DNA sequence: ACAGTCCCTGTTCGGGCGCCG
DNA sequence: ATCGGCGCCCGAACAGGGACTGT
């Protein structure tokens, strides 16, 4: 593959820079022989050229093993040019993901060898690639080259090459506007609803077409018949799966260890419905070292278990019909964990995923439910290009009587209720009017700054009062605390009186989680309770019970 | 015609804000407008070398099937060097009308040291290609500096029409031409055809709208009426008989309202709540009691005096979603010092979409603080920062879009909507 | 009115996964 | 050891802003 054609993308460094001048440090012997060997290969092929004294610059030189290969990498330490090297926008805006790929006659995946390699150099920018080749004796100065081509490691290499991609591309694609061509790197997945032998007659034309422009498609990475390995898939016909995953069996297991399996089986919710990573994320919690061994917990032996089981039997996708609505519905597995599944027909899944954020210290199933239909709004739109209906395991009237009582605006698309247990529901109800016959409890707390110490307690309207001592506590704690002993010492008919928006808004809110300990108390009472009403009256303005408390726990 | 130098204000870089997800609707748009902006040379294809971009979507015209390409140059008029009176009777007319005259700005080029700061990439479905990038060759709509440069342009063919009917105030904000006159609604809408046309002499507008006898839901943000915006008073409740808890309402509602009125006392109604009574217990009002609460509903009808616009100081709008429907806004530049207080209800669906409702009442607070101060607010949103970003664009109409930020508000803002 | 502490929310970066050179 | 660009997840440091409090 001669260079390509391709104009070259005008490159700078950035504002009052110079190019990098960094010494060549040591390399085996191994690698000292395949640089030479390979240097002076490809300055033949062109893609290389020797230098003089009057390039002052140079970049450290290595030479690892390809990537699944036996062929050898040739890799630059460009640290230091990448640091001088203007700033791109990168035009790779996401990862093609075969369930919003369409049925297609006849595909095609190509694959262009030596891609970086093929792609000219802006000639101003190359004076900065200049790299130096320690000889084996120390006694040798070394032989500096230059770059003429896409340096690999360089980080304007991947835009560079997909803008140039694209521009190689952009004359075939308008001679042939019908065949549907995925561009990713180098990588090609081409399709087309022609018949078969007219279609292998096109894909000559593109690799000619490809080869007029120096790009080559080996056929070693030629693929022409299904089943074809796309972007780490399995391609199937009418179906497609993720290439095998495979989780690693230790009897002892570290943090990096933790992080990998926690990283493997992310990649696999896409298809796999029900993998959970809660428990397992929770051993990543404080620790930093990397090699740190940590002893799996009795919660998080058990989501393992779920996983496998779930992964010893084989999951299929289904393709995208644009004709067809896109339906998504949604489960809730664990305490702030989520699966989903996206289908067109039933219990035919065009991919799978899960939402397991916890958004805010204090939270509720129909907060993180909105969240979770959010991520897949979102989600459908980067893969299909438009909003699926939903299928939402939460009451019609239970929505309706959320978003009308809550004061922030909240919106849901459109969607409809399944019957799949366990259901989304407002587990408490907070009354918009005093309740007769209710104790009046008119509660408070203080704390001091410095000290950190401070009372909480409640005074009634039947004479009844209170105070606690808490040490090792704030004043939003404390004010919080104070709601929480009316809430004891109170039957299942109670009124309360606070002067704490804080913790006013956290009641209000209507949550039934929070990674406080404290507001996990207040919510389970008030769950056990039949009718609490809550109100607010502005502090240190002499009102009602609110004097008397205060008093009483600022001293 | 030679385009005029532009600057960033010093020390500052161009705008580098990702693009986000758009429907197929929207791209299969915006690759036809965009494919034929280059053509005639408006645009043109650039590479990954330019480190800057700008989001781009579409929205659905006013009362049409068109689309209109609208860039997010929220950063770039930010990051833009400021350029160089406001008719204050525009917002006296009974009639005012909100044309479209953006698709002038693309007649005038802009200066080449400036345009890498205009690119904007379009994004693939499925993320089947790479972005595609461009950027502008002329004076883009939406960009802070097109109105300014193509000023000397808008009086010169404006001057003829406005000495032929003086009667009629003209303000220009970014792309839309602001049109307020006294006449009839019937001779009123002749003129801004008058307009129209006599304009058509030198620059386009907008298709005309399919509609012209002000079709429902359609002519919101179009033909507006400002003679007829209302404040939204604070009120206080009128009952015969208040509760230990109504009173409790009462005297934390009037501690608040105090801030905004300065009359505001509270003492001889917190007098009634002495004990540590329980909520239901009714407090009959003393006599002293009643004329504080007279008086205070008194304050609350007076105007309030000393509260001035400021043009130098940045306008702040905070909405509450008070229910039904129904939204309070207030628009102000020193907290408690507001510059007006409204309410919009009864907005777009049946009370279905609160984020359609939300959009909806930030753009009329927006027109009205443009045809009020010709300045846009910064928008306190009662929203979640996912739930807008995610469907805000899918009921945005206007030209320019005002900046906001998410807040979470505390349930004790009662004291708007009674 | 100024200057702190608390709490919450969001942004950025670090790790992992995956793709490609 | 020893690289580039993108997307995603999850965890944690830092900052911002608004409320309470103490001076």
């Amino acid at each position: 593959v001669p260079i390509s054609p391709i104009e070259t993308v005008p490159v700078k460094l950035k504002p009052g820079m110079d190019g990098p001048k960094v010494k060549q440090w040591p390399l085996t012997e191994e690698k000292i022989k395949a640089l030479v060997e390979i240097c002076t290969e490809m300055e033949k092929e062109g893609k290389i050229s020797k230098i003089g004294p009057e390039n002052p610059y140079n970049t450290p030189v290595f030479a690892c093993k390809k990537k699944d290969s036996t062929k050898w990498r040739k890799l630059v330490d460009f640290r230091e040019l990448n640091k001088r090297t203007q700033d791109f926008w990168e035009v790779q805006l996401g990862i093609p993901h075969p369930a919003g790929l369409k049925k297609k006659k006849s595909v095609t995946v190509l694959d262009v060898g030596d891609a970086y390699f093929s792609v000219p150099l802006d000639e101003d920018f190359r004076k900065y690639t200049a790299f130096t080749i320690p000889s084996i004796n120390n006694e040798t100065p070394g032989i500096r080259y230059q770059y003429n081509v896409l340096p690999q490691g360089w980080k304007g290499s991947p835009a560079i090459f997909q803008s140039s991609m694209t521009k190689i591309l952009e004359p075939f694609k308008k001679q042939n506007p019908d065949i549907v061509i995925y561009q990713y790197m180098d990588d090609l997945y081409v399709g087309s609803d022609l018949e078969i032998g007219q279609h292998r007659t096109k894909i000559e034309e593109l690799r000619q077409h490809l080869l007029r422009w120096g790009l080559t498609t080996p056929d070693k990475k030629h693929q022409k018949e299904p089943p074809f390995l796309w972007m780490g898939y399995e391609l199937h016909p009418d179906k497609w799966t993720v290439q095998p995953i495979v989780l690693p069996e230790k009897d002892s297991w570290t943090v990096n260890d933790i992080q990998k399996l926690v990283g493997k089986l992310n990649w696999a919710s896409q298809i796999y419905p029900g993998i959970k990573v809660r428990q397992l994320s929770k051993l990543l919690r404080g620790t930093k070292a990397l090699t740190e061994v940590i002893p799996l917990t009795e919660e998080a032996e058990l989501e393992l278990a779920e996983n496998r089981e779930i992964l010893k039997e084989p999951v299929h996708g289904v393709y995208y019909d644009p004709s067809k609505d896109l339906i998504a519905e949604i489960q809730k597995q664990g305490q702030g964990q989520w699966t989903y599944q996206i289908y067109q027909e039933p219990f035919k899944n065009l991919k799978t995923g899960k939402y397991a954020r916890m958004r805010g210290a204090h939270t509720n199933d129909v907060k993180q439910l909105t969240e979770a239909v959010q991520k897949i709004t979102t989600e459908s739109i980067v893969i299909w290009g438009k909003t699926p209906k939903f299928k939402l395991p939460i009451q019609k009237e239970t929505w309706e009587t959320w978003w009308t009582e809550y004061w922030q605006a909240t919106w849901i698309p459109e969607w409809e209720f399944v019957n799949t247990p366990p259901l989304v529901k407002l587990w408490y109800q907070l009354e918009k009017e005093p309740i007769v016959g209710a104790e009046t409890f008119y509660v408070d707390g203080a704390a001091n700054r410095e000290t950190k110490l401070g009372k909480a307690g409640y005074v009634t309207n039947k004479g009844r009062q209170k105070v606690v001592p808490l040490t090792n506590t704030t004043n939003q704690k404390t004010e919080l605390q104070a709601i929480y002993l009316a809430l004891q010492d109170s039957g299942l008919e109670v009124n309360i009186v606070t002067d704490s928006q804080y913790a006013l808004g956290i009641i209000q809110a209507q949550p039934d989680k929070s990674e406080s300990e404290l507001v996990n108390q207040i919510i389970e009472q008030l769950i056990k309770k039949e009718k609490v009403y809550l109100a607010w009256v502005p502090a240190h303005k002499g009102i009602g019970g609110n004097e008397q408390v205060d008093k009483l726990v600022s001293a | 015609i030679e385009t005029v130098p532009v600057k960033l204000k010093p020390g500052m870089d161009g705008p580098k804000v990702k693009q986000w997800p758009l429907t197929e609707e929207k791209i299969k748009a915006l690759v036809e407008i965009c494919t034929e902006m280059e053509k005639e040379g408006k645009i043109s294809k650039i590479g990954p070398e330019n480190p800057y971009n700008t989001p781009v979507f579409a929205i659905k015209k006013k009362d049409s099937t068109k689309w209109r390409k609208l860039v997010d140059f929220r950063e770039l008029n930010k990051r833009t060097q400021d350029f160089w009176p406001h008719p204050a009777g525009l917002k006296k007319k009974k009639s005012v009308t909100v044309l479209d005259v953006g698709d002038a700005y693309f007649s005038v080029p802009l200066d080449e040291d400036f345009r890498k700061y205009t690119a904007f990439t379009i994004p693939s479905i499925n993320n089947e290609t790479p972005g595609i990038r461009y950027q502008y060759n002329v004076l883009p709509q939406g960009w802070k500096g097109s109105p300014a440069i193509f000023q000397s342009s808008m009086t010169k063919i404006l001057e003829p029409f406005k000495k032929q009917n003086p009667d009629i105030v003209i303000y220009q904000y970014m792309d839309d031409l602001y049109v307020g006159s006294d006449l009839e609604i019937g001779q009123h809408r002749t003129k801004i055809e008058e307009l129209r046309q006599h304009l058509l002499r030198w620059g386009l507008t907008t298709p005309d709208k399919k509609h012209q006898k002000e079709p429902p839901f359609l002519w919101m943000g179009y033909e507006l009426h400002p003679d007829k915006w209302t404040v939204q008073p604070i009120v206080l409740p009128e009952k015969d008989s208040w509760t230990v808890n109504d009173i409790q309402k009462l005297v934390g509602k009037l501690n608040w309202a105090s801030q905004i009125y300065p009359g505001i006392k509270v003492r001889q109604l917190s007098k009634l709540l002495r004990g540590t009574k329980a909520l239901t217990e009714v407090i009959p009002l003393t006599e002293e009691a009643e004329l504080e609460l007279a008086e205070n509903r008194e304050i609350l009808k007076e105007p309030v005096h000393g509260v001035y616009y400021d043009p130098s100081k940045d306008l702040i709008a905070e909405i509450q979603k008070q229910g039904q429907g129904q939204w309070t806004y207030q628009i102000y530049q020193e907290p408690f010092k507001n510059l007006k207080t409204g309410k919009y209800a009864r907005m777009r669906g049946a009370h279905t979409n609160d984020v359609k409702q939300l959009t909806e009442a930030v753009q009329k607070i927006t027109t009205e603080s443009i045809v009020i101060w010709g300045k846009t607010p910064k928008f306190k949103l009662p929203i979640q920062k996912e739930t807008w970003e995610t469907w805000w664009t899918e009921y945005w109409q206007a030209t320019w879009i005002p900046e906001w930020e998410f807040v979470n508000t505390p349930p004790l803002v009662k004291l708007w909507y009674q």
